[PDB]
DNA sequence: CTCAAGTACTTAGGCCGGTC
DNA sequence: AGTACTTGAGC
RNA sequence: UUCCAGGCCU
């Protein structure tokens, strides 16, 4: 019922301008806040503290500090994070990168 | 890139494991003994003293030399050195945790102050989470200040049982500068001691206490037996970032440079040497600690300079001296400003001026830029022809190219190479050519807050120095012409372009999901005009109509 | 803040919506696995209007001289009158359309009927029209079975989640539901033949289109909806040229988990 | 279960886990005056047999964590006597699908 | 001794060779990069087996450039000596410090001080030799050695051995 | 620790079609390979450009490429350019 | 020109996988170092000529990798290292999930 | 670039490289040679010790089985010999010049060694040896040594193959020995 | 053991003089 | 600056 | 390069 009101209130914020946004967007963010367990805030304090990889959260306000605590608590980073790669200089598991591509000898013969 | 092939099987980083150096590793790893504080200069004689700044680590001045590793400058990344401290020093950052951990364990033994024996403890001693655990754990025993040897067993609380020993009461620690202090007790007007008993916590003291902390206790808290043992939050040996992290920006020859960092280290080094000699020699004892705290400062400020106990450690001139942490600190930081957003090659910018004679998806690029921006194209028995034309056509006539790259990783500069008019392209070579009419390109108009604030357009090289983009695509970029500019980048790989062309094309972004409706559409002159054109009261005789008809590119050509 | 907070939220190959943790954040993106791009303000007729009118439009009674299909609309019209077997199907249809009424009037307590929904159907027929030059004069050539029974299968094929099991399949249903209402709203026996003399072909056509036109409207596992949604919101936020804490500042108030609104109100009914 | 009028003994309460299995729930009077579940916003939830649950994960390749969570204190959580680990099926209306199936695990 | 281990080997192919004779070239490459190789890990690789069933698997096309990486799973015969492994082979070289006996693709060396002392060392020997009451060693003269130690090298696991124990020496 | 690779083409769950990305990603890849002077499996009717040949190879589904789709956990489903549909 | 954050977000949205990377690497930083297959550090003493790889202390010279990342991050790492922080790099993984 | 040659067993090397045993005929072979190595089929499989000749066959085998696939495509001959010692040094020497890598100096030098010092130049006979030896619980490395290492006394045996000792009695092993010097294909 | 300071952290994002 | 956790403090 | 300052993007 909270998520309800949350989205509810949010909607009106964008409705005060008449502007229209498709529920999905707003709902998503609204969800990302509530799923966690209660009311996770879109702030250095809120979201950017959850179990996401160190590197990822690093790029948003805790910067140094966040890493420090990582070496202290010997964290591990999947590098599943959009950001992780960006920093790493790797193609990120995103759209065009959410899958691999192989040459299947087979096919590559039946064609000729 | 980083040139010169290496049989080194290559991969991608999958996991990223954070830890904390063990003085020893720092040692093993190190190539430099790092003794002298002085930059180098074989005492005036130019070179480097086997002291600081390349006593082996990477080198300066175009020189293969670099403890064999050779590979002048570009290639040979840094080669860490070390520098055995004089006395253990807190790590400017872990400070709080060094305290919060002490507030958790007992001195003398180094054991938890809350064994499973205490239930509340279990509650925390089971909160899977190397932090939310260390969170509870601490809050729990940060109160119990006496390492007890007896507690009411898992049976009648009338039949106590033991565990560890030494009950030595434990002082309430509290922060001050870069050193901790606690105050014990023992009765008050009863039998000796009375009010507090202020004692300062020396690093050596602490460090040891931590070291003794149990293996399972390590973890129990929130640490790690292999990568980050509490006993490490304290630096014994100090890793020396090599030249490329502290590049001596050298002004010509026989002129200074040395990076701000290189100084703070030289500082640290000196401060150290003094300390050792005050011991190994005439030690006015408690007059040394007066010159030790100094090291505990440099080595502290070296990493973080923007602290609480103010003293910004000014680089004589007022400059505060950039602490490493300041280098990564958000925005401009190695992170927010270098890795999440870099400066780039193959990009251009100019003032934009709308054109009603372009196709929605084109973008008028000035010939000037068309000849500047290139595109690596492989030589193929498909283009071998066109390509040789461009090449030999020169990097100055528009449709041409400026560089040809044979297999042998070496670039032929067309605007000079006394064989420019020669060159027999080789299928398998590459020919950076000029951006040509209809190459895909990412054109954008920061602030880039829309998905469609960066769409890919078709090049249509034109004259005059302006990006002449179509009108309808005005609104999506939030673009106007009263002095507004726009950046545009050029893809570089056959698949990259493919990615712009197949997903970033303007025709595509045409109908946006942030409002399941189209984001572009007719405006101004066309709109203000479309209206008038319509209206019952508006007619057009032949002649004109015939022209109008003609103007529609497609038109079945049938009045 | 928004963007950095949603970065890694994309629609995975199972239609789930997650992040680097693989933690779910929406079981079916947008609660309907549809890409916002393919959606238009459709109209769910089966919701408004008088209880009266409803009949006049969706009711088809073959067991009656006044509520049957005057065989000028249908071909097999006259020879269907009274067929108690067809009035069974023709009844399930009308039974369902009415369940819908009391469904929509339940989700949309408001009464509103214009909403965002995949596959525009008015146009998909608007063309169905002139594409076969359908002349409203002469009679159709469908059966109460052709219509009713084919529309039933149209639905069988508007797959969103594929999964081969109850938990998954049962989600499929959920995730669609609303569309289908729109479907039966517009592909109702009466409507189909009397409102737009749909030939057999014409209809068989409209069906396949609705199908693939649907299938296309689905969402592509790849979409980086996190970064999306964020922009899509933080965008019309910069365009907010601003007695209760309104827009811009209020929005911030929200995202912060405002530990004490400026305006707090409490509207009680 | 239990309905206290104005409170309970901070010393008594410390005897709820006194008889495991069989556990005891505590509720307030003025708290049950109105049923929250009935509220225009709160949708219906539903407990889930260890079967319905393990089936919910086997069918979504999910780990316990990856599941959206509901506080142990969550108002509704108590209502349906939730417990650490139990799942719930929040089934609610939707201006898009019309009906959305969502799952919440307990903290 | 001589083992047969199951190995693998990621080989990257150019999109160039993305033809029909791929498996064909691939195998041929694997063979180029293995038969005759050497490691400290697996030691002398000698001969790949079952040429016909070399598994290639679907190789993946790399990112930036179109190359493909295939993890060619194979198997082969190998030889990795050990300390204390008794091997007999033919003498090769022979100096004032000892003779070098070859056992397999490898070369075990025996120092003067590692064989019985009564076994002199003929100087004006044509070819160079070592003698004893009833023993003469040189060129061929087959020997049976006890590999005392190994020294994995570039691509040639070397080793030293004695013949001073019992049941050791000439054959 | 599942060496239990992933889903057999039988039981595959994903979408039967191709994602706007997958085609974008394929076309590019294949082109990038054709530009690399790779083998072409169509009769270029001129089409000197690669992302053209790519586009064409893709129309006769004569692209020897296999899309390895990954699932939120690790398991994956394998699809051939042939199998996939193209209403993209 | 700078293709900062704003623009990155933009491409992610777009799904522009490769391209983002391409502008993040090839059209900028893009650099190459060597790793010890064990201590995920840049230690390795790459003599790309006689191939010797040592990386002593950890003593390898046999199990080593080559990786392409942005010289920025390379720095960022020695930079973290300088503050006694070990940002190890692993070519594989174990965590699974 | 060019990867090395990974093996079929992944031991999670976590920082602590400290350990690495000491190879010894103490049957303390490298980890890459444990009784319990893992067949690339994923299934477990005991070590694989080949004794001279027994190995010589394996080589010549696939080495020729190779000369065929080498011609099955040369369109789109060979067929064995008969033990003759020296005359084989020539036979195989050729087989190499076709299916071999050429500069694969080792493989060639491994053949001449293997072919000269081979102990049972003949298939059947070699299988015979195996049936015999392989059935002693004896580790493969021994099963090998005992195979390719001519021996007389249990003393000469248990000595050149120390690991044995307590393992199999003297007379028993003594028997077996005599069995080999019997099967020991003539020349 | 429960209440009011203490105690610290970004602040949007591109591009274009004087002297450290 | 504002602004939100966290710590210090009189009970 | 760096450090401060100012400026422009209706
Ligand atoms: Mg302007
Ligand atoms: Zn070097
Ligand atoms: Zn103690
Ligand atoms: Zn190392």
């Amino acid at each position: 019922a909270g998520r309800a009101a949350l989205y509810k209130e949010v909607y009106n914020v964008i409705a005060s301008d008449g502007s229209y946004v498709n529920y999905r967007h707003m709902a998503l963010l609204v969800d990302v806040m509530t799923t966690q367990g209660g009311l996770t805030s879109v702030t250095r304090h809120g979201f950017n503290r959850s179990n996401t990889g160190a590197l990822m959260r690093c790029s948003f306000e805790e910067t140094v500090e966040i890493l420090f605590e990582a070496g202290a608590s010997a964290e591990l980073d999947d590098c599943r994070g959009v950001s992780e790669n960006v920093i790493l200089g790797q193609m990120a598991p995103i759209g065009t990168g959410a899958f691999d591509v192989m040459i299947d000898e087979e096919s590559l013969v039946k064609y000729m | 890139v980083g040139q010169q092939y290496s049989s080194a099987p290559l991969r991608t980083v999958k996991e990223v494991q954070f830890g904390l150096f063990s003085p020893e590793e720092v040692r093993a790893i190190s190539v430099a003994k790092i003794r002298f504080p002085e930059t180098m200069d074989e005492t005036q004689t130019r070179a480097k003293i086997g002291g600081l700044n390349d006593p082996r680590l990477g080198s300066i001045d175009r020189n293969l030399k670099c403890q064999t590793c050779q590979e002048g400058m570009n290639e040979c990344p840094g080669h860490f050195g070390h520098i055995d401290l004089a006395k253990p020093v807190f790590h400017v950052g872990f400070i709080a945790k060094i305290k919060k951990v002490c507030e958790c364990v007992c001195m003398h033994c180094g054991k938890l102050l809350l064994d499973e024996h205490n239930e509340l403890m279990r509650q925390a001693l089971a909160i899977k989470d190397s932090k939310k655990r260390f969170a509870a754990i601490w809050t729990l025993c940060k109160t119990k200040m006496v390492c007890e040897t007896d507690v009411p067993s898992e049976d009648d609380p009338t039949q106590l049982v033991s565990r560890g020993g030494c009950g030595n009461t434990q002082p309430t620690i509290r922060k001050d500068g870069l050193k901790l202090v606690g105050s014990w007790k023992k009765d008050r007007a009863t039998g000796d001691a009375d009010e507090p008993e202020l004692r300062v916590l020396s690093t050596e003291e602490i460090l040891n206490i931590f070291k003794h902390i149990s293996v399972k206790d390590f973890t129990s808290l929130g640490f790690n037996e292999v990568f980050s043992r509490p006993e490490w939050m304290i630096l014994t040996c100090l890793p020396v970032p090599p030249p490329p992290v502290r590049p001596s920006i050298s002004f010509n020859e026989s002129q200074r440079g040395e990076d701000d960092l290189t100084f703070k280290l030289a500082d640290i080094l000196k401060a150290n040497i003094s300390l050792e000699t005050l011991e190994h020699n005439g030690a006015p004892h408690h007059a040394i600690e007066e010159a030790e705290s100094l090291l505990q400062f440099h080595v502290a400020t070296y990493m973080d300079n923007d602290i609480a106990g103010q003293p910004q450690a000014l680089q004589k001139s007022g400059r505060p001296v950039k602490s490493i942490r300041a280098r990564l600190k958000g925005k401009e930081g190695r992170i927010r400003g270098n890795l999440m957003g870099k400066r780039v090659d193959f990009s251009a910018r100019t003032v934009i001026s709308g054109d009603p004679n372009l196709e929605l998806d084109q973008v008028g690029v000035p010939k000037s830029i068309a000849k500047t921006l290139t595109y690596p194209e492989v030589v193929t028995p498909y283009n071998i022809d066109r390509l040789t034309q461009l090449v030999r056509n020169g990097p100055n006539e528009h449709p041409g190219a400026k560089y040809v790259i044979r297999d042998s990783g070496d670039r032929i500069d067309l605007r000079y190479s006394k064989r420019a008019g020669d060159i027999q392209l080789q299928y398998g070579w590459k020919v950076e050519r000029h951006i040509m009419d209809n190459d895909p390109v990412l054109f954008n108009r920061q602030p880039s807050l829309h998905k469609m604030s960066m769409m890919a357009h078709r090049v249509k090289v034109i004259p005059y120095s302006t990006f002449r983009l179509n009108l309808s695509v005005t609104s999506p970029y939030n673009a106007d012409f009263d002095g507004d500019e726009m950046n545009l980048h050029v893809p570089q790989s056959e698949e990259t372009r493919a990615e712009l062309s197949q997903l970033c094309a303007v025709p595509l972004q045409i109908v946006s999901p942030q409002s399941n409706k189209p984001c572009m559409g007719i405006v101004q002159d066309t709109l203000c005009g479309i209206r008038k054109l319509t209206l019952r009261d508006t007619f057009i005789e032949l002649d004109q109509v015939l022209n109008m008809l003609y103007w529609v590119p497609d038109w079945d050509g049938v009045i | 803040r928004l963007v950095k907070a949603l970065e890694d939220i994309m629609v995975h190959y199972d239609n789930t919506t997650r992040n680097s943790l693989g933690n779910v954040i929406q079981f079916i993106y947008g609660e309907d696995g549809m890409d916002a791009a393919h959606i238009e303000k459709q109209s769910l007729d089966t919701i408004g209007g008088s209880d009266a009118a409803f009949e006049k439009r969706y009711r088809v009674d073959l067991l009656n001289t006044d509520h049957t299909l005057d065989p000028s609309l249908l071909e097999s019209g006259s020879e269907i009158l009274g067929d108690l077997k067809l009035q069974v199907l023709l009844d399930e249809e009308y039974k369902q359309l009415v369940k819908d009424r009391k469904f929509l009037r339940e989700v949309f307590v408001d009464g509103e009927a214009n909403w965002p929904l995949p596959v525009n159907i008015r146009r998909i027929i608007q063309n169905a029209q002139q594409t076969f030059h359908i002349d409203h004069t002469k009679p159709s050539d469908l059966t109460i079975k052709d219509i009713v029974l084919g529309v039933k299968d149209l639905q069988e094929n508007l797959l969103v989640l594929r999964g081969k099991n109850e938990i998954i399949q049962n989600a499929q249903r959920d995730a669609v539901t609303l569309f289908c209402c729109l479907l039966r709203s517009r592909l109702a026996t009466r409507r189909v033949l009397q409102e737009y003399r749909l030939t057999k072909q014409a209809f068989d056509w409209v069906l396949s289109n609705i199908e693939a036109q649907f299938l296309r409207s689905v969402v592509h596992p790849g979409e980086m909806v996190g970064v999306l949604a964020a922009q899509s919101i933080g965008e019309p936020a910069t365009q907010m040229t601003l007695k209760v804490t309104s827009g811009v500042p209020r929005l911030k108030e929200i995202l912060n988990v405002a530990k004490n609104m400026k305006t707090p109100s409490l509207t009680v009914y | 279960i239990f309905v206290y009028q104005n409170n309970i003994t901070p010393s008594a309460m410390k005897l709820v886990p006194s008889i495991p299995p069989a556990t005891i729930e505590t509720f307030n009077e003025a708290a049950l005056v109105v049923n929250i579940t009935h509220h225009e916003l709160v949708p219906k939830h539903i407990r889930l047999s260890s079967d319905e649950k393990r089936e919910l994960l086997k069918r979504y390749r999910l780990k316990e964590s990856q599941l959206p969570r509901i506080q142990r204190a969550d108002p509704v959580a108590l209502y349906l006597g939730l417990k650490r680990g139990e799942v719930v099926k929040i089934i609610r209306k939707s201006e898009t699908s019309g009906r959305y199936a969502s799952y919440r695990i307990c903290m | 001794m001589f083992f047969i281990k199951d190995l693998s080997l990621n080989i990257t192919l150019h999109p160039s060779f993305f033809g029909p004779r791929m498996k064909q070239y691939l195998k041929t490459k694997l063979l180029e990069e293995v038969e005759g190789s050497c490691t400290g890990k697996f030691g002398y690789i000698l001969c790949v087996l079952d040429y016909d069933n070399i598994d290639i698997q679907r190789g993946r096309i790399l990112p930036t450039d179109g190359s493909a990486e295939f993890n060619v799973k194979y198997r082969a015969v190998v030889f990795k000596p050990f300390k204390g492994e008794v091997v007999d082979g033919t003498v090769v070289s022979c100096s004032q410090h000892g003779f070098e006996v070859q056992v397999g693709p490898m070369k075990v060396f025996v120092t003067k001080h590692l064989m019985p002392q009564d076994l002199t060392f003929n100087a004006g020997s044509n070819p160079p030799s070592y003698q004893s009451s009833e023993d003469v060693i040189t060129i061929k003269s087959r020997i049976r050695v006890k590999i005392e130690g190994c020294i994995s090298q570039v691509s040639s696991i070397h080793a030293i051995g004695s013949i001073k124990e019992d049941y050791l020496g000439a054959i | 620790t599942l060496k239990e690779k992933a889903i057999p083409k039988d039981q595959r769950a994903t979408t039967p079609y191709m994602t706007k990305y997958e085609r974008a990603r394929i076309l590019g890849t294949r082109a990038l390979q054709i530009s690399m002077n790779a083998p072409v499996f169509v009769d270029l009717e001129g089409e000197t450009d690669p992302l053209r040949i790519a586009m064409k190879e893709l129309a006769e589904k004569k692209i020897p490429l296999v899309i390895r789709r990954y699932l939120p956990d690790g398991s994956f489903e394998d699809w051939s350019v042939e199998e996939l549909i193209v209403d993209l | 020109l700078r293709f900062g954050e704003m623009e990155r977000d933009c491409m992610i949205a777009h799904g522009a996988a490769s391209f983002l990377k391409e502008r993040l690497m090839e059209a900028s930083d893009a650099f190459r170092v060597h790793i010890c297959g064990i201590c995920g550090l840049m230690t390795v003493i790459a003599k790309l000529n006689h191939n010797q790889f040592e990386c002593k202390g950890c003593d390898n010279k046999i199990d080593i990798y080559q990786i392409h990342i942005p010289y920025a991050a390379k720095l960022l790492f020695q930079e973290l290292m300088a503050m006694n922080i070990t940002p190890r790099l692993y070519t594989d993984r174990s965590r699974d999930f | 670039m060019n990867v090395s040659t990974s093996t079929f067993q992944t031991r999670r090397r976590r920082l602590k490289k400290v350990e690495e045993e000491e190879n010894a005929a103490t049957l303390q072979l490298g980890q890459e040679f444990q009784l319990k190595q893992i067949n690339h089929q994923g299934e477990e499989e005991e070590l694989i010790a080949l004794n001279l000749s027994e190995a010589r066959l394996v080589i010549k085998e696939a080495l020729v089985e190779r000369r065929r696939a080498f011609k099955r495509s040369q369109k789109k001959d060979d067929f064995m010999h008969s033990e003759t010692r020296e005359k084989e040094l020539e036979s195989i020497d050729v087989l190499l010049e076709q299916t071999t890598g050429g500069n694969n100096k080792d493989l060639k030098n491994t053949m001449q060694y293997l072919t000269n010092f081979s102990r049972f130049r003949d298939q059947e006979t070699v299988g015979a040896v195996i049936q015999l030896l392989k059935s002693t619980g004896l580790h493969p490395f021994e099963v090998a040594q005992l195979g390719s290492l001519a021996c007389d006394t249990a003393d000469e045996a248990k000595t050149l193959i120390p690991s044995l000792n307590n393992k199999i009695s003297d007379d028993e092993l003594e028997r077996i020995l005599k069995e080999l010097s019997n099967l020991e294909t003539l020349y």
